[PDB]
C-alpha cells in the first residue's frame, strides 16, 4: 500500500522519499513513457534495411 | 548464374565499423598523394 | 604498502628488515596457535583430510561434488603407502558423462 | 518447427499435463490428432535425456564461470 | 487450423534482433549514468573536443 | 553471327552486349528483384524498410512509401530502372499507387518469363496483354461509383478513401484521427488542387497523437525589435518589395559631389526616401505588415515607431499561404492604396511549440490554407509521418477533382482479372494464354496483399475468385479477421483514378521492358 | 516475445494498451501543486540536479 | 553491440589511467619545488632553450595529450 | 540471432554461411541450371555439347551422355554437386537414364520452389512426393509388359 516507497541511497535501504525530499514532475515520467513506447512500436514495424 | 540483384543489405550495417577503419587511412594516405600530384608530375617534364 | 614509503626517500634495506622481522614473527604465531589433535584416531584423521580436501576444493569448477571428490581423494591417498608418490595415481579422461560418473577404481 | 504456434501450444499442453497427471503428453509433431506419445509410441532412454540435462547443466556452468578472455 | 503459414524469409526476424540487440547496447551502455550515484562520461570526439 | 562472339571485336574497350536469352534474363532478373524488393510493404500488413545511405552523412530514412524506397537506391539493371521511373512517375500522377504497380509489372514480367519459356513469341504476349488491358480498363470503369452529387456520401466517401490510404502507412495507430485530419485539410481548400497551400511542420517531441490541424494558420518567422507581438483585428498588408538598403535600379546611377557636405545630404536624402515609401505602405491603414524580403533595421524602427508589426524574409511560399488564408494581394507598389486588397484576421500572437516560437494567425478571413504540426519521438517518425500525409492529401485531392471511386481491397484487381478472365476463354491461340498469365498477375496482387499479413492468402483468393465469378461484384479481402467481406459495408474504398493509372502504367511498362530482345552498354566513364 | 511466436503487431497494440494504463496509472498517482509553493520547486531542481 | 567507431574504456581501467597521467604530471615538476628544489632545460626540437623552475610555464610548453594531464596543467 | 548477423564474429577468415532463404536461392539456382544445362541433350533430337578442358592437356570431347556433360565441368554449387552424383550413381546403375534422372529432379526442384514461394511447409512437400512417388512407381509396375517366354 506503500504508495510513494523507493529507493533511498542516503541510508542505503529503503523508505518514503517524500520525506527525502525527492519529487520530480509528472511531464518527465509520462513524457519518457509515451516516447518510448511509441519509439519501439515504430521499431518494430520494420523488417529490411536497405543501403542507398 | 542467377540474382546479380545482389542488394547486400544487412551485410554493410554490420561491418562499416572495420570499412570506416580502412577508409580513414585510405583518405590519410590521399592527402598526401594528392598534394604531392601538384609537383611530382604537374610540371616536371616541361 | 611499501611504495608510498619508497617514494619518499625510505632506504630500502630497513624495509626489508622489517619484512624479515614481520614474516618471522608470523610464522613463529602460526606455528604455536596451529590446531593439531594428539590421537591419531582414524575416524579423526578421516574426517580431517576430508574437510581439508573440501576447503582445498570449493573454489573450483567441480565444487558443487566437494564432498564426493573429496572422499574419493582421500580413499585413493590413503592406500598408498610410505612415498605418496604422484605417479602412483593414474588420472583418466574419458569424453562424455556427468561429473559424477567419474570413479575411483581400486 | 511443426508449424504450430510455440507459445500457445506449450501452455495448452502443460496445462492439461497439470490437469491429468499424465507426463507422456507432448507436442503433436506428426498431427496424428493426439497428444499422447504414450499412444503415439514416441520412447527415448532415460539415460539419454539424464545425460543431456546433466552434460548441458555442466557446460552452462562452466561458460558462467569463464570471465577473462586473453587472444593473441 | 494446422501447419499454417510457414515462414519463407526469415530475415525479417534477423533484421528486428539486430536491431533489438543494438538498442540493449546503447542501454547498457548508457545505464552507469543514472540516478545520484551514477558517474560521468568523458568522450572524446573526432577532433580533439573533451567532454564530461 | 553476333556482335560479341564474333572472330573480330566490334566495340570499345568496356562495351558490352547481350543476345536475346541473355537479355531477357537480366531484364526479368532485375524487374523481379525490384518486385519482391518493393513487396511486403503492401497492404494493411506491411512493414516498413530502413534506407541507411552510404554518403558522408549516411542519412537514416524509415519507410513505407514504395517511391521512396526505389528512387534512394543504387539500381545498375537498366530494366529496374525503368520500373523506378515508372514508379516516380505515378508518384507523380498520384500520391498513392507506386507499390502496387511496382509489384502489378514485376507479376507480369514474371509471367511474361514463365511464357516464354514455354515457347511461346513475345509479339503474341503484347497483343495478349493489350486485349486484356482493354477488358480490365471496360470492367474497372463500369464497377466504378460516383457519389459527388450528395455532400454527405461524398464526405463518408472521402474518409474511407482517407482511412484505406493511411491504413498502410505508420499513422495506421492513429488512423482515425490523422483520417479525420487530412480530410479537413483537404477540405478546407475550397476545391483548389494545389497541396502547396498544405503545410506541414515537422516538430520534434511529444506523442505522435498530439499532431493536430492548426485551425488559422502558422508562420515560422520573427517580429521585429519594437513591434507588438500580439494584435486584434488584424488588417495585414502583403508585399513583396525590396525594404533593404532599397536601391534606385538606374544600375550606371552614381555620387559625385565634391564635400562631404553633400555626401550627408544625398544620406539623408535616400533615409527620406525609405522613410516616405513606410509613410506611403502605413498610409493603407494596417496593422501587421509581411514583406517577402527583408526588413532592414531603419524600417524595422520606423515600423516600430508606428506600432506596426512587421514580419519578414517570408518566401514565395510563405507570402502566398498567407494570401491564401487571409485574402490580402501580393503588392510591390503602394502609390494606390484603394485599389489593393488587405488581408484580415481576428488574432496574431506568438505560441510556444516545442521549445520554439511561431506566429499564430487566428481567426482568419478565407482560410483556404492549412498548416498541420507533426510531432514525433524520433526525426525518422516524423519524416515518414510527413510523407504517409503527403499521400493521403495527394488521394484525397485527386477524389475532389474526380469523385469516381472503386473498392479497394483486392476487389477491384479481382473483377478486373474476372474479365480477363472471360475475355481469355473465349480466344483462340495462345494470346488465351497471354490473358491468363495477366488474370494471374491481378490474382497475385490480393495475393501478396494477403501474404504480407501471414493469412491463408490461397484459401481467400480462391474464396475471392468464386464470389467474383458467381456475381458478388463487391468481395474483397477483410483484413480484420482474414475472411471476405463486402467492401461497400465495410467502407474501404479507393480512387478510381489511381487504379485505372496503376493498371495502365503497369501494362506499359511490362509491354516496353518484354519488347528488349538485346542490351547494348556504353562504356562507362 | 518474439521467440515465442508472437506477431510484431500483437506486441505493438498490447505495448500501446499498456502504455495508455500506465500514463492513467501515473495520472492518478500524482499530486497537484502551485507554483507559488516555493519549497516544492526547490526539491524538484535539487532532485534534478542530484545525479550531476 | 555498440558498433561506436572508436575505443571504450570503462571501470578501473579509466581510473587507473587517469590516476596514471595525474601522477606523471605531477612527477614531472616534483623535482622543482622548494628552495633546494632545481630548474629544468625544455628544449623545443628547433634549438630555443627554456631554463625556467615555474610549474606553470613548464606545464604550458610541453605538448600534452590525456585529457586528465591536460585538465592538471589548466589548474 | 544468426550465425553470421551478429555482433560477435563465429567463424574462421574466410568460413561463410546461408541462412533459409538464401541458402534455399543458391540450392534452387544450383539445380535449375545443371538441368538446364543436361537438357536440350534429350529426346531424339537432343543435340551435343563440347568440352573443352581448361587444363594443360585441353583434350576435346563432344558427347551428347548427361553423366559425361556432368562430370567434366567445375560445379562449386553443392547442390549441382548433389545432382552430379546422381547423375554418376544412375550411369552405374543402369547404362541410360542419366538425362532423364537429371532434368527429373531439376523440375522437380522448380516446382518446390514455387510451392515454396506459395508458403508451403517443405516437410509437406515432402510427404506430399513421397506419396505421389508410390503411387508413380506402382502404376508403372503395373504397367510393364514381360516377354521373357517366347525368344
Ligand atoms: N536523491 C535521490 N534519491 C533517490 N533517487 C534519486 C535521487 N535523485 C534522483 N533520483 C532518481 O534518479 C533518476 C534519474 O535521474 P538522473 O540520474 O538525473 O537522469 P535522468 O533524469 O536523465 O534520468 C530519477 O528518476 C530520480 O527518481
Ligand atoms: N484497410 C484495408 N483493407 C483492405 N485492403 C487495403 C486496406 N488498405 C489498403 N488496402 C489495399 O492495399 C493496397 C496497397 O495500398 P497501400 O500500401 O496503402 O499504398 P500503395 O498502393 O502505394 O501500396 C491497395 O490496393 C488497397 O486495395
Ligand atoms: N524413337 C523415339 N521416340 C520417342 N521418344 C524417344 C525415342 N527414342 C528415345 N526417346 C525418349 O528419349 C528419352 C531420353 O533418352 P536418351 O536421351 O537417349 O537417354 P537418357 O535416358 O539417358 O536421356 C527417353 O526417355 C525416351 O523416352
Ligand atoms: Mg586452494
Ligand atoms: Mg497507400
Amino acid at each position: 500500500g506503500e504508495k510513494t516507497a523507493g529507493i533511498n541511497v542516503r541510508k542505503g535501504g529503503i523508505s518514503n522519499i517524500l520525506e527525502e525530499l525527492v519529487v520530480q514532475p509528472l511531464l518527465v515520467s509520462v513524457s519518457a513513457l509515451t516516447l518510448a513506447t511509441e519509439t519501439v512500436r515504430s521499431i518494430l514495424k520494420i523488417d529490411d534495411v536497405v543501403n542507398t | 548464374l542467377a540474382g546479380e540483384g545482389i542488394s547486400v543489405n544487412t551485410g554493410p550495417k554490420g561491418v562499416i565499423n572495420d570499412w570506416r577503419r580502412f577508409k580513414q587511412l585510405e583518405t590519410e594516405q590521399r592527402e598526401e598523394q594528392c598534394r604531392e600530384m601538384e609537383r611530382l608530375i604537374k610540371k616536371l617534364s616541361m | 604498502q611499501v611504495k608510498p614509503y619508497v617514494e619518499e626517500g625510505l632506504h630500502p634495506q630497513i624495509i626489508i628488515r622489517a619484512f624479515r622481522t614481520a614474516t618471522q614473527l608470523a610464522v613463529n604465531k602460526i606455528k604455536e596457535i596451529a590446531v593439531t589433535v594428539k590421537k591419531a584416531d582414524k575416524v579423526e584423521q578421516r574426517k580431517l583430510l576430508e574437510k581439508c580436501a573440501m576447503t582445498a576444493l570449493s573454489s573450483k569448477l567441480i565444487s558443487q561434488q566437494k564432498a564426493f571428490f573429496a572422499k574419493m581423494v582421500v580413499d585413493a591417498v590413503m592406500m598408498l603407502d610410505d612415498l605418496l608418490q604422484l605417479k602412483m595415481i593414474g588420472i583418466k579422461k574419458v569424453q562424455g558423462g556427468a561429473l559424477e560418473d567419474s570413479q575411483l577404481v581400486a | 518447427n511443426s508449424g504450430m504456434n510455440p507459445i500457445q501450444t506449450m501452455t495448452e499442453v502443460r496445462a492439461r499435463q497439470v490437469k491429468e497427471m499424465n507426463p507422456a503428453l507432448g507436442i503433436d509433431c506428426l498431427h496424428k490428432g493426439t497428444n499422447d506419445m504414450k499412444q503415439q509410441h514416441v520412447i527415448e532412454t532415460l539415460i539419454g535425456k539424464k545425460q543431456q540435462i546433466s552434460l548441458a547443466t555442466q557446460m552452462v556452468r562452466m561458460i558462467l564461470k569463464i570471465d577473462d578472455i586473453r587472444k593473441p | 487450423r494446422g501447419k499454417g503459414a510457414y515462414q519463407d524469409r526469415d530475415k525479417p526476424a534477423q533484421i528486428r534482433f539486430s536491431n533489438i540487440s543494438a538498442a540493449k547496447a546503447v542501454a547498457d551502455a548508457i545505464r552507469t549514468s543514472l540516478g545520484p550515484k551514477g558517474m560521468d562520461k568523458m568522450i572524446q570526439d573526432g577532433k580533439g573536443d573533451v567532454t564530461i | 553471327a553476333s556482335l560479341s562472339l564474333a572472330p573480330v571485336n566490334i566495340f570499345k574497350a568496356g562495351a558490352d552486349e547481350e543476345r536475346a536469352e541473355t537479355a531477357r534474363l537480366t531484364s526479368f532478373i532485375g524487374a523481379i528483384a525490384i518486385g519482391d524488393l518493393v513487396k511486403s510493404t503492401l497492404g494493411p500488413k506491411g512493414m516498413d524498410k530502413i534506407l541507411l545511405s552510404s554518403g558522408r552523412d549516411a542519412s537514416l530514412m524509415v519507410t513505407n512509401d514504395g517511391a521512396t524506397i526505389l528512387k534512394n537506391i543504387g539500381v545498375d539493371n537498366p530494366a529496374a530502372k525503368v520500373l523506378v521511373d515508372m514508379s516516380r512517375v505515378q508518384d507523380d500522377e498520384v500520391g498513392d499507387g507506386t507499390t502496387s504497380v511496382t509489384v502489378l509489372a514485376a507479376e507480369l514480367l514474371r509471367e511474361a518469363e514463365s511464357l516464354i519459356a514455354k515457347k511461346i513469341h513475345p509479339q503474341t504476349i503484347i497483343a495478349g496483354w493489350r486485349e486484356a488491358t482493354k477488358a480490365a480498363r471496360e470492367a474497372l470503369l463500369s464497377s466504378a461509383v460516383d457519389h459527388g452529387s450528395d455532400e454527405v456520401k461524398f464526405r463518408q466517401d472521402l474518409m474511407n478513401i482517407a482511412g484505406t490510404t493511411l491504413s498502410s502507412k505508420l499513422l495506421t495507430h492513429h488512423k482515425d484521427h490523422f483520417t479525420k485530419l487530412a480530410v479537413e485539410a483537404v477540405l478546407r481548400l475550397k476545391g483548389s488542387g494545389n497541396l502547396e497551400a498544405i503545410h506541414i511542420i515537422k516538430k520534434l517531441g511529444g506523442s505522435l497523437a498530439d499532431s493536430y490541424l492548426d485551425e488559422g494558420f502558422l508562420l515560422d518567422k520573427k517580429i521585429g525589435v519594437n513591434q507588438p507581438k500580439r494584435i486584434e483585428n488584424a488588417k495585414i498588408l502583403i508585399a513583396n518589395t525590396g525594404m533593404d538598403t532599397d536601391k534606385i535600379k538606374i544600375f550606371g546611377s552614381r555620387v559625385r559631389v565634391d564635400s562631404t557636405a553633400k555626401v550627408a545630404e544625398i544620406e539623408h536624402a535616400e533615409k527620406e526616401k525609405m522613410k516616405e515609401k513606410v509613410e506611403r505602405i502605413l498610409k493603407h491603414g494596417i496593422n501587421c505588415f509581411i514583406n517577402r524580403q527583408l526588413i532592414y533595421n531603419y524600417p524595422e524602427q520606423l515600423f516600430g515607431a508606428a506600432g506596426v508589426m512587421a514580419i519578414e524574409h517570408a518566401d514565395f511560399a510563405g507570402v502566398e499561404r498567407l494570401a491564401l488564408v487571409t485574402g490580402g494581394e501580393i503588392a510591390s507598389t503602394f502609390d494606390h492604396p484603394e485599389l489593393v486588397k488587405l488581408g484580415s484576421c481576428k488574432l496574431i500572437e506568438e505560441v510556444m511549440i516545442g521549445e520554439d516560437k511561431l506566429i499564430h494567425f487566428s481567426g482568419v478571413a478565407l482560410g483556404e490554407a492549412c498548416t498541420i504540426v507533426l510531432r514525433g519521438a524520433t526525426q525518422q517518425i516524423l519524416d515518414e509521418a510527413e510523407r504517409s500525409l503527403h499521400d493521403a492529401l495527394c488521394v484525397l485531392a485527386q477524389t475532389v477533382k474526380d469523385s469516381r471511386t472503386v473498392y479497394g481491397g483486392g476487389c477491384s484487381e479481382m473483377l478486373m482479372a474476372h474479365a480477363v478472365t472471360q475475355l481469355a476463354n473465349r480466344t483462340p491461340g495462345k494470346e488465351a494464354v497471354a490473358m491468363e498469365s495477366y488474370a494471374k498477375a491481378l490474382r497475385m496482387l490480393p495475393t501478396i496483399i494477403a501474404d504480407n499479413a501471414g493469412y491463408d492468402s490461397a484459401d481467400l483468393v480462391a474464396q475471392l475468385r468464386a464470389a467474383h465469378s458467381e456475381g458478388n461484384t463487391t468481395a474483397g479481402l477483410d483484413m480484420r479477421e482474414g475472411t471476405i467481406g463486402d467492401m461497400a459495408i465495410l467502407g474501404i474504398t479507393e480512387s478510381f483514378q489511381v487504379k485505372r493509372q496503376v493498371l495502365l502504367s503497369a501494362a506499359e511498362a511490362a509491354e516496353v521492358i518484354l519488347r528488349v530482345d538485346n542490351i547494348i552498354k556504353a562504356a562507362p566513364r | 516475445l518474439l521467440q515465442k511466436g508472437i506477431h510484431p503487431t500483437i506486441i505493438s497494440e498490447s505495448f500501446q494498451k499498456a502504455l495508455e494504463k500506465g500514463i492513467e496509472i501515473l495520472t492518478d498517482m500524482s499530486r497537484p501543486v502551485e507554483l507559488s509553493d516555493r519549497e516544492t520547486l526547490l526539491n524538484s531542481a535539487t532532485t534534478s540536479l542530484n545525479s550531476k | 553491440p555498440l558498433s561506436v567507431f572508436g575505443d571504450r574504456s570503462t571501470g578501473e581501467t579509466i581510473r587507473s589511467q587517469n590516476v596514471m597521467a595525474a601522477a606523471s604530471i605531477a612527477n614531472i615538476v616534483k623535482s622543482s619545488l622548494g628552495p633546494v628544489g632545481l630548474d629544468k632545460m625544455l628544449v623545443d626540437d628547433i634549438g630555443d632553450v627554456t631554463i625556467t623552475n615555474d610549474g606553470a610555464t613548464i606545464l604550458k610548453l610541453l605538448e600534452v595529450e590525456h585529457p586528465a594531464a591536460k585538465v592538471l596543467c589548466e589548474l
